């Protein structure tokens, strides 16, 4: 199980700077509406 | 067994904080691009 904890935090890091890519995406459709 | 499932839901609470923002940014930006397609 001592890999299942080491893969969870890296897959969240991961996966976050892409959908920090798509919060931007919020900010400018707002302001292109 | 029991010792590394005392220590995982806390290396999980961290990522959890940015999961269920991303749950709601979703149906947001879904939300506004529905009103923006038909403009």
């Amino acid at each position: 199980l001592s890999n299942v904890n080491s893969d969870i935090y890296f897959k969240l890091k991961k996966l976050e700077k892409e959908y920090e890519l798509l919060t931007l995406q919020e900010d400018y459709i707002k302001d292109e509406q | 067994e029991t010792h590394e499932s005392g220590i995982k839901p806390y290396f999980e609470q961290k990522i959890q904080e940015t999961e269920l923002k991303i749950r709601s940014k979703t149906e947001n930006v879904r939300r506004l691009e529905a009103q923006r397609n038909a403009l």
